[PDB]
């Protein structure tokens, strides 16, 4: 049971779920939408 | 009816024939 | 009561040119795409537009003399189909006969001012009267007639002389609908390669003229 | 009975810029710009696509203040498109987008005012 | 002169070479393709010493086939793909009554029921597209919807309508003011006055519309080329350059339709 | 961008190619004498960095085809000015190669735009179902867009490659990073267009009329050049190296 | 096969080149008669090797369109406006039948619906006006009514009559001697001896009529009409 | 569209300027020529005053149809030009 929890609640839930995503290409890197649109200035 | 009547079109035909012959000679003589 | 007619002595009983396929009405000239196949027996009169991949088959008449007629991309009008347009429709919508993309029109289909949304199948002997809408992804059964102002809901199969609801189309059929249009387009393209850009009939006309002088 | 096209006909009152009021006919489930296109009030060649990204407010319309509550609220894209083409970077606070208004049977008798035309060729 | 004669001879040589190439290409095809021939389709044809009596003002489409003993009145029209086979018995078409596209009018063998009568179509009648008539006696000022089939022995009385996609069974009489329709062709409803006005207006509109088709289907080769050139020349316009040049190009009358066939009679 | 958008499309095609060649020739014949203590190398350094950054960040917020082309032109001008910043024979050679490749790609793209201009194309979403109606024009446009992006197999990659090589030769490592980031952004908004033609399924389609012969041959020749340039790029490099050396001797 | 198609396409290329040369030769002489818009309709049209086989003693109207593998027996007749298109499969028309005016006898245009069934017509079979025979089969000495809409998979047995305007649904068998009518087709009544005799006599009547129609269609084309069309002022 | 309050005020205010119209009888439903005993000249004068307080125009076929102030105020409330 501990290994089954170790499979989902950590390795799948936190390491590679959104933590890489948020610092990756679309979690916060989508600020280019909030950056390219400002070029009209 | 063995005569082509349009003088302008005849001159265009002569010019085209001359252009083709001159191009062939140009590619051959040089 | 008259019971009296005056035959014309200049009436032509045999036109050596045959029936002209493209019949312009004043400034309205039918527009046929180079990719589209129109059978030599077809008559296109008035403002009729045939788009890419479309096909019109033998015996079909597309008279756009009154209002505009449009045949969409990869949509086919099959053998002996009369497509006509009226000045106005009962519903109040514009009466242009518009056939959208991937629409299959079965043979002996009579369309008048009807609008057919994309990806539809119209059965044989189907009559679409003025101001009738056929919603997208719908199939109309063969021999079905719908009166003016009637509508076929999207995703349903309809049939019968006073066209009624039959059942609801499944996903496989509504995804197979455009594939039938694509296959018919392939067949039309196979027919399209049998005709050269210019016919060689004018040589026979010249031979006939020489047989009688000039 | 049967399924009539009249079962989804939405009557509307569209006003051209010079103040004339003509009654247009639309279909429930299609954009209000499509309904305006049928009579020819808005040139079809200017807004051929009913899509938000293919729009520079060629379909801008003025909805009545009492009839603006029975409509979805303006999205961010609609506001952004409206502001840029306003020629003054101001919001009229009651103007919508034709391509973003979907007709509904609850919109019977909605009065809409079409502003003046704008150039769109290039 | 001499240059013209030389160019004519060169053209003759080129034509001969082209025809030889066409023959060789036909040989390589295996002689499988059936060569297109001169049109042998006769618009008006005789069967048994009987000739059609088409009137001067009638518009008979070149693709139509008026065959046998057919009598057609003034102002009427026979449209594209229509067949009027009056070989076995008589067919009489009234004045101002148009027979629309792909319609078929045929007469029974004078013995289909023993007391068969010729196909009589009255005045100012309109017959819809792809309709089939096989021995009816349609009276004047009547309507036959597109796709309707009228079997032998039927009579359509004055100011009566047959719904589109109907099948009037044999020996069936449609009384005046009814809208008989359906596959059994049973009573549907009574005719309103607006429907009568619509019938008359449709007949008059078709009489009006046959004229442009008649004027277009009878043009010569020389006129067709001129009209095609004019249509190409005036297809697109440039008002700015004309204003710069001080000219106003106007559409020639050969490309202008009469205002009586436009949707609302547009003068401009 | 306003001038490019408002100008007629055949006019916009000519101003995007012809003036740049001659103006760059003038700038080169000024650099042969005007190298006053590398004063222009700094100005062109800042101008090229800013041009790349602004073009990359501005062409993503464009919905019209002509404004996107204008911002692409600005970005490629910055990429070419990278060569100006590094004053060397290899720098000038990279500059001229980039000018040639950019001119050919621009001619290709503007011929494609003029082909669709006959049906009043204004937005990128208009060319949505082009992969269905004209499945070869969509391929040609995708090839041109990828060449703009700089994908290795195409001809547009060679110019960016050799410009980056010239930049790294002079020791300007900061130019290389800016060029790399701008290239990533450029490829993103260039494949964004390719997404619309092939992957989207618009509800309403726009059908374009067939193109004419002149633009057809121009597109065919330029598309064969773009795809098959890497196989035989020797003549361009030879003529460019000969040109760069002849600026002084 | 595939070898034949290549030769067919090469023949098309060479024929196109020859026609272009002929047009160029005409242009040098100033003639422009090749621009005339003559009708390209052929009463017998083939699709590669699939060419219709029509017996000598068979009337085919000039306006009738016969395409693909179509076989016409002796004494049969295809009247005006008929479209007999069998390309993906064959259309077999027996001896003594009569495809009457504006009728349509074709085969399915694609394999998506399944297997394309060849259309078979028996002997002394009467096909009514404007009737659709879409991939069905009919036995000899049968009658098909006016406006009938037989679909594919339908077998009409010998001495079977289909009433006018009836629509026979897919995969339906009409038993011998029974009349099927209405939409959809359903049993109505059993045929009588008099109707059988009339059905037999109608075939002979139309066979005799077709001979006269062919005789009137085989006359040499009138030269007065040709001259009148030539000079139009 | 316009709210009923302002149009009701604008039709209740101007009608009291005819030196004979009773202020006690004017209301959202009060016919001009019938309920107030007006003249046809006043029947067209009220319509003219409707286009005297604004710039819009009433066609000659829209003035003699209904002489009722309820339909008049409804039409005024359905006037996009006014505010
Ligand atoms: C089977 C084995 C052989 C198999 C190989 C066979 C080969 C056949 C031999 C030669 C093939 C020649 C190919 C050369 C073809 C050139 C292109 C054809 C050009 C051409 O339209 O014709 C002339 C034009 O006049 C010239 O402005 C320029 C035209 C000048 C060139 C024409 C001179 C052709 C003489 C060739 C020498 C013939 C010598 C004898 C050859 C035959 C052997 C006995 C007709 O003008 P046009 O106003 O009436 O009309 C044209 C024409 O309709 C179209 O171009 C346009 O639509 C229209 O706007 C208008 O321009
Ligand atoms: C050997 C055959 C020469 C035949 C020469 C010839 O026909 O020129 C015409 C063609 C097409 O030009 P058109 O649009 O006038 O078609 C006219 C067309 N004939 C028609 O029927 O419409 O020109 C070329 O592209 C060929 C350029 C290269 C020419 C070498
Ligand atoms: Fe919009
Ligand atoms: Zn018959």
């Amino acid at each position: 049971r501990s290994f089954l929890r170790f499979g989902y609640e950590v390795s799948f839930e936190a390491l590679d779920k959104g933590a890489i995503e948020i610092l990756g290409p679309y979690g916060i890197s989508y600020t280019f939408r909030r950056l390219a649109e400002r070029i009209s200035q | 009816p063995k005569v082509s009547e349009d003088k302008n079109r005849n001159y265009a035909v002569v010019a085209g024939v001359v252009a083709i012959v001159g191009s062939i000679g140009w590619y051959l003589k040089a | 009561p008259k019971s009296q007619v005056t035959p014309s002595p200049d009436r032509v009983k045999w036109d050596y040119r045959g029936q002209r396929q493209i019949i312009p009405l004043g400034q309205w000239l039918p527009k046929v795409a180079v990719d589209a196949y129109v059978a030599p027996n077809v008559v296109l009169a008035g403002q009729v537009t045939v788009w890419d991949g479309s096909s019109v088959w033998n015996g079909a008449v597309l008279r756009g003399d009154l209002n505009k007629i449009t045949v969409g991309f990869c949509s086919n009008v099959q053998e002996r189909c009369v497509v006509h347009a009226a000045w106005s429709s009962p519903t109040g919508l514009p009466a242009q006969t518009l056939i959208d993309r991937y629409v299959t029109v079965g043979a002996y289909s009579l369309l008048r001012s009807c609008t057919i949304e994309p990806e539809c199948i119209i059965g044989q002997h189907s009559i679409l009267m003025e101001g009738s809408l056929v919603e997208t992804r719908s199939i109309l059964e063969a021999g079905s007639v719908l009166p003016p102002g009637r509508r076929i809901p999207s995703g349903e199969l309809w049939g019968g002389n006073p066209a009624r609801f039959i059942r609801t189309l499944t996903n496989e059929e509504t995804l197979e609908i455009p594939k039938l249009a694509v296959a018919i387009n392939h067949l039309s393209g196979d027919y399209f390669s049998e005709f050269l850009p210019y016919s060689t009939i004018y040589l026979e006309v010249e031979k006939f003229k020489k047989s009688l002088g000039i | 009975g049967s399924k009539k096209v009249s079962d989804r006909i939405v009557k509307l009152s569209a006003i051209d810029p010079d103040g004339y009021k003509q009654d247009i006919i639309g279909l429930s489930g299609q954009t209000l710009l499509r309904a305006l296109t049928h009579t020819g009030l808005i040139d079809p060649a200017s807004h051929r696509l009913d899509d938000i990204e293919a729009c520079s407010a060629e379909c801008e319309v003025q909805i009545a203040e009492e009839w603006l509550e029975k409509l979805p609220p303006r999205t961010y894209d609609e506001e952004y498109v409206l502001k840029r083409s306003s020629r003054s970077r101001i919001l009229n606070k009651h103007s919508r987008l034709g391509c973003q208004v979907v007709l509904t049977q609850e919109l019977q008798g909605m009065v809409v005012a079409v502003p003046e035309a704008k150039p769109w060729d290039i | 002169g001499t240059l013209g004669r030389a160019i004519y001879t060169v053209g003759n040589w080129i034509r001969g070479t082209g025809q030889a190439l066409d023959r060789v290409g036909s040989l390589l095809q295996g002689s499988h393709r059936i060569e297109e021939h001169l049109s042998r389709h006769r618009t008006l044809m005789n069967v048994f010493d009987k000739s059609p009596l088409v009137d001067k003002d009638v518009f008979v489409a070149p693709s139509a086939s008026v065959i046998g003993d057919v009598q057609i009145g003034k102002g009427s029209s026979i449209w594209y793909g229509c067949v009027l086979r009056g070989d076995v018995n008589n067919i009489s078409v009234g004045s101002g009554t148009n027979i629309q596209d792909n319609t078929l009018v045929h007469v029974a063998k004078t013995n289909i029921s023993g007391k068969v009568l010729p196909t009589l179509i009255g005045d100012n009648v309109t017959v819809g597209h792809s309709a089939v008539i096989h021995g009816c006696t349609v009276e004047d000022d009547a309507f036959v919807g597109m796709g309707a089939t009228l079997l032998d022995g039927v009579v359509v009385e004055k100011h009566a309508m047959v719904a589109a996609g109907s099948l009037v069974k044999q020996n069936t009489r449609i009384p005046s003011g009814e809208v008989w329709g359906g596959n059994p062709a049973k009573f549907m409803r009574k005719l309103t006055d607006e429907e009568i006005v619509y019938i008359s207006q449709s007949a008059k509109n078709y009489i009006n519309l046959a004229q442009i088709h008649a004027s277009e289907n009878s043009k010569s080769f020389e006129q067709i080329e001129v009209e095609r050139a004019l249509r190409k020349k005036y297809a697109r316009k440039d008002e700015d350059y004309d204003s710069m040049l001080g000219i106003t190009r106007e559409t020639p009358p050969e490309l202008i339709l009469p205002d009586n066939v436009l949707p609302g009679g547009k003068p401009v | 961008p306003d001038i490019y958008e408002g100008s007629p499309t055949p006019v916009t095609a000519f101003l995007s190619i012809a003036p740049k060649i001659s103006i760059f020739a003038n700038i080169l014949r000024v650099f042969i004498y005007g190298s006053y203590g590398a004063t222009l190398q700094q100005i062109f350094f800042f101008c090229s960095i800013a041009s790349m950054i602004l073009g990359a960040l501005a062409a993503m917020a464009q919905t019209k085809v002509k404004r996107l082309l204008a911002y692409s032109s600005i970005g490629h001008v910055g990429y070419i000015c990278i060569g100006f910043s590094c004053g060397t024979i290899e720098g000038i050679q990279s500059l001229l190669i980039g000018i040639f490749i950019y001119a050919l790609m621009t001619m290709d793209a503007f011929a494609i735009v003029l082909a669709l201009r006959q049906t009043r194309v204004k937005y990128i979403a208009d060319l949505g179902a082009l992969a269905k109606t004209n499945p070869i024009l969509a391929i040609t446009f995708s090839i041109t867009m990828f060449s703009y992006a700089g994908i290795p197999p195409l001809a547009g990659f060679c110019s960016k490659f050799y410009l980056f090589f010239a930049a790294l030769g002079c020791g300007a490592y900061f130019l290389a990073l800016v060029g790399v980031v701008t290239s990533v952004i450029g490829c993103f908004y260039y494949i964004r267009l390719v997404k619309r033609m092939f992957f989207d399924t618009p509800r309403t389609w726009i059908l374009y009329e067939p193109m004419d012969r002149n633009k057809s041959l121009l597109l065919a020749m330029t598309s064969f050049f773009i795809t098959l340039f890497l196989l035989y790029p020797s003549p361009l490099f030879s003529v460019t190296h000969q040109m760069a050396l002849s600026l002084y001797l | 096969g595939t070898l034949g198609r290549a030769f067919y396409s090469v023949g098309f290329w060479i024929r196109e080149t020859g026609q272009a040369l002929d047009r160029l030769g005409c242009r040098l002489q100033g003639k422009n008669y090749f621009r005339e818009q003559l009708s390209r309709h052929r009463t017998l049209m083939n699709v590669f090797d699939k060419a219709p086989i029509v017996d000598k003693e068979a009337f085919v109207a000039p306006s009738a369109s016969v395409i693909g593998d179509v076989h016409i027996g002796r004494g049969s007749s295809i009247w005006y406006g008929c479209v007999l298109r069998g390309d993906v499969n064959t259309v077999s028309v027996g001896s003594g039948t009569n495809i009457q005016d504006n009728s349509l006898v074709h085969v399915a245009k694609s394999n998506l619906s399944g297997k394309v069934h060849p259309t078979i017509i028996g002997d002394n079979v009467t096909i009514g006006h404007s009737a659709v025979l879409h991939g069905c089969t009919v036995e000899d000495e049968t009658f098909i009514g006016m406006g009938a809409t037989l679909l594919d998979g339908v077998v009409v047995e010998k001495h079977g009559m289909v009433a006018a305007g009836a629509l026979v649904r897919q995969n339906t068998r009409i038993p011998s001697g029974e009349v099927w009518g209405g939409n959809p087709a359903r049993f109505l009544r059993k045929l009588t001896d008099e109707e059988i005799a009339f059905i037999s006599q109608s075939a002979t009547n139309y066979s005799n009529l077709a001979q006269a129609h062919a005789a009137e269609n085989a006359k040499p084309l009138n030269v007065i009409e040709f001259e009148k069309v030539l000079r139009k002022k | 569209f316009l709210d009923k309050s302002e149009v009701t005020d604008r039709v209740l205010s101007v009608v009291k300027n005819f030196q004979k119209v009773d202020p006690s009888k004017v209301t959202p439903k009060a016919n001009f020529q019938n309920d107030l005993g007006l003249d046809s000249l006043d029947s067209v004068e009220v319509v003219m005053a409707l286009e005297e307080e604004f710039g819009f125009e009433i066609p000659d076929n829209e003035a003699d149809k209904i002489q009722s102030i309820d339909l008049a105020v409804d039409f005024i409330a359905s006037h996009p030009q006014a505010k």
